[PDB]
This record gives C-alpha cells, sequence and structure tokens, in this order.
C-alpha cells in the first residue's frame, strides 16, 4: 500500500539527559512536581494522537 | 342452491390458490436473494459485539 512516513535523524536529534536510573529515581518526585505541565502535555498528545511522529516537539 | 353458487365459489377458491402460489414463488426468490447477499431481516449471521470493547485509555499509548 502506501509509503510509511517517518522523521529523519536531524529532527530526531536532541540533547539527551545521559543520566542513570538511580539518580533519576532519586530526583523523581521533585522532577515530577517541577514541570508536570510539560510532561502531561506530552502524555496527552501521546494518548490522543497514537502516532509518535507527531509528538516530537 | 343453483349453478351460480358453485361457479362463484370455484372462482374464489381459484383466486385464493393463485395468490398462494404467487406468494410461495415470491418467498422462494426472496429467501434466495437474502441468503445470496444478506441485506434483509433474514440470514443475519452474528458478529462480535461492540459493547464489550474496552475504549478506556490503556497502559500503552499506541492502542
Amino acid at each position: 500500500p502506501g509509503i510509511v512516513e517517518l522523521p529523519t535523524l536531524e529532527e530526531l536529534k536532541v540533547e539527551e539527559v545521559k543520566v542513570s536510573s538511580a539518580v533519576l529515581k532519586a530526583a523523581a518526585h521533585h522532577y515530577g512536581a517541577q514541570c508536570d505541565k510539560t510532561n502531561k502535555e506530552f502524555m496527552l498528545c501521546r494518548w490522543e494522537e497514537k502516532d509518535p511522529r507527531r509528538c516530537l516537539k | 342452491d343453483g349453478p351460480e353458487k358453485n361457479y362463484e365459489k370455484t372462482l374464489a377458491i381459484l383466486q385464493i390458490e393463485s395468490e398462494k402460489a404467487e406468494l410461495r414463488l415470491k418467498e422462494q426468490e426472496v429467501r434466495r436473494l437474502m441468503r445470496a447477499r444478506g441485506d434483509g431481516p433474514w440470514y443475519q449471521f452474528p458478529t462480535p459485539e461492540k459493547e464489550f470493547i474496552d475504549h478506556s485509555p490503556k497502559a500503552t499509548p499506541d492502542n
């Protein structure tokens, strides 16, 4: 059928956190309380639009 | 009673039988067409029900 469209490496590039799981879990509560608006915006777009290719921003 | 009574009774009987034969042929054709392409009330074979599909948000977004 159709050709599946998916983004390129340039638009998939991002400044990754490079932070281990233990330090993430140590900072988990304050991270979850500091910017929960941004995280909930991402989860809302991710659960409304099932496509991961339209939530990259 | 006379010949007219039997004459008219025979006419009524013939009309009833002719209408019954026409309806039987119509029933045969209707059943054949419905089973060939089920679009009327008959030969409606079942299908899994809509009301048991879970439409709640899942643990995984890609659903």
